[PDB]
């Protein structure tokens, strides 16, 4: 297929030094999911430990296919934090089951504040679990098709195809 | 993505202070220029460690023994050192001017930067590499000015024969 | 729409310098087209003059939404050459029209040698004019959906995003 | 992608050549290394001009005045002059070495391309951005032997007095 593979190369090469690097790299990826799966945007959230519990909190956000990462390093204390039980980020949290997530109006759980920090305009969705250690580190979506209403299958290909490189990136 | 641009900033800080080895003032003209224009920070101290103490021009000298002091400290230890609330003062990275190792040839201090009210842990090896470049060029431009300052005032003495 | 114009500000963080740059910010906006439009791949091709007529002589070939300059740098001597009459390349240099070809089997005019030259097979593509001077230079396609059989219509809007800004770099 | 390495190669070759100031012929070995290793020439040789009469040492002498020659012609004009066909020599990257400017300090020719058998444009002005750090590092660090052993000298003369 090849797509996937210097595209991950040539977004690897995207990447220079600074601090600073594998949450850019998600970043990118990022941006190569809004592109293959001709999104309008995506985000991803750390679901970073804490009292015993993964938190959901809100990293990258309004990510376009592009949105710099700069654009998107929102302070810590004002990130959007998702406990296990609310969103479909903590419930990915809390399963990890593969969700195709066809609405996420009717496939609920999900927490539409996302789209008041974000102010995008939430209509449906997708995950893959992303780990590391005991803890859970990163959830990931798609946002606004650009074309249609909804992905066909092969997109769904591309969802794991580079939601699996993420969840090899955050470890 | 802004990732190469700050390593072109290493790229004109090379290609800047490696073609500054003529002399030491300009080059630190050339230096706070660069400084003060990239590192953020409103302010800055560069000590130089000697045995036992630094030394600074920051053109009045400042000094500063190396067991005493919080930067004196580092001048102890060479550590890099964010002091993130600096009790306009705010912040502080003291981290050492070092060279062509981790040994204290001197302790920088910056103060007060511009994005981020907080010095990052960013704000912190990025001011290292650029104090590769600086190191470098503030040991070997020395070792320019000891050969010219000495190795001229030897045929000053050669004078009689 | 942010997209296009981050992707091609993060897509000129891409590069250093080389010899070695606008060809290949086709090239590398050609991927964008392979990611967007989540074609398996892309090719163009030069529409250099000579006897005073343009020739649209293959260039990029087999670019992937990847794909290495030297991987797509074909020999000028062995490079794939279309005369005005021959292809829908040197058609589109013959028409200047944009055109959503939805199948080339159909929507004809097309040369299939192409699929000899690259390996790839080829089932629909679309075209804009790309001109410097009087002269046209160059002719672009997308090559294999992913997903699907064929583009819905905001993905052609797409097309027209990113070939808009085709025509712009080998001005 | 690719794109994006070959400066970075001239990164290499700076952290490398300003380093290597000490002496000429290390510096020697870190260039016929490095430009063996990048410009996938099989061979090389580098000219230095003085006043009319180019210099080489490709530790042999080779010598040829700025009038005479193709290479000289180089000399006499500091043109970057690619020769795809040679007449396992193939092909010749007839460039000046320079330095502070496009005056013809020197002239460098590269023999032999590794990917693609002729020497491309591509093979021209790289070479004349790698020889912005040469000519740098061959004008100081030479700037800085001559003070070495003339000021060195000077005290040699200091010896009586």
């Amino acid at each position: 297929r090849l797509e996937e593979c210097n595209i991950l190369f040539e977004l690897l090469t995207e990447i220079q030094d600074e601090a600073g690097s594998m949450e850019k790299i998600v970043h990118k990826t990022l941006q190569r999911l809004s592109q293959l799966l001709a999104a309008d945007r995506c985000s991803m959230f750390i679901c970073r430990s804490r009292n015993g519990i993964p938190e959901v909190a809100t990293r990258l956000l309004n990510v376009t296919p592009t949105s710099k990462f700069e654009d998107n390093l929102v302070n810590p204390d004002k990130e959007t934090v998702f406990p296990l039980d609310i969103g479909i980020a903590g419930w990915v949290a809390h399963t990890k089951k593969f969700f195709n997530i066809p609405d996420v109006k009717k496939n609920n759980h999900f927490s539409d504040y996302l789209d008041k920090k974000t102010g995008y305009t939430t209509v449906n969705m997708m995950a893959i679990p992303i780990t590391q250690g005991k803890e859970v580190l990163a959830v990931v979506m798609a946002l606004n098709k650009l074309n249609a209403s909804e992905f066909s299958k092969e997109d769904e290909e591309v969802f794991k195809k580079y939601l699996n490189f993420i969840s090899l990136v955050l470890r | 993505q802004k990732l190469k641009c700050e390593c072109q900033a290493l790229l004109q800080v090379a290609k800047n202070l490696f073609t500054h080895l003529d002399d030491v003032s300009v080059l630190l003209q050339e230096i706070i220029t660069e400084a003060r224009n990239l590192s953020n920070a409103e302010i800055c101290s560069v000590f130089l460690l000697d045995q036992n103490e630094l030394v600074a021009k920051v053109s009045y000298e400042i000094r500063i023994p190396a067991d005493q002091g919080i930067a004196g400290h580092v001048a102890t230890t060479g550590q890099i050192l964010n002091i993130p609330d600096a009790y306009r003062t705010r912040n502080i990275l003291c981290f050492p001017i070092k060279n062509e190792n981790q040994e204290v040839i001197g302790v920088a201090e910056l103060v007060n930067k511009i994005n981020g009210p907080w010095f990052s842990k960013f704000d912190e090896d990025l001011a290292t590499a650029f104090s590769i470049y600086c190191g470098i060029s503030i040991a070997h431009s020395l070792l320019y000015k000891k050969v010219n300052e000495a190795q001229y005032r030897s045929h000053l003495a050669n004078e009689m024969m």
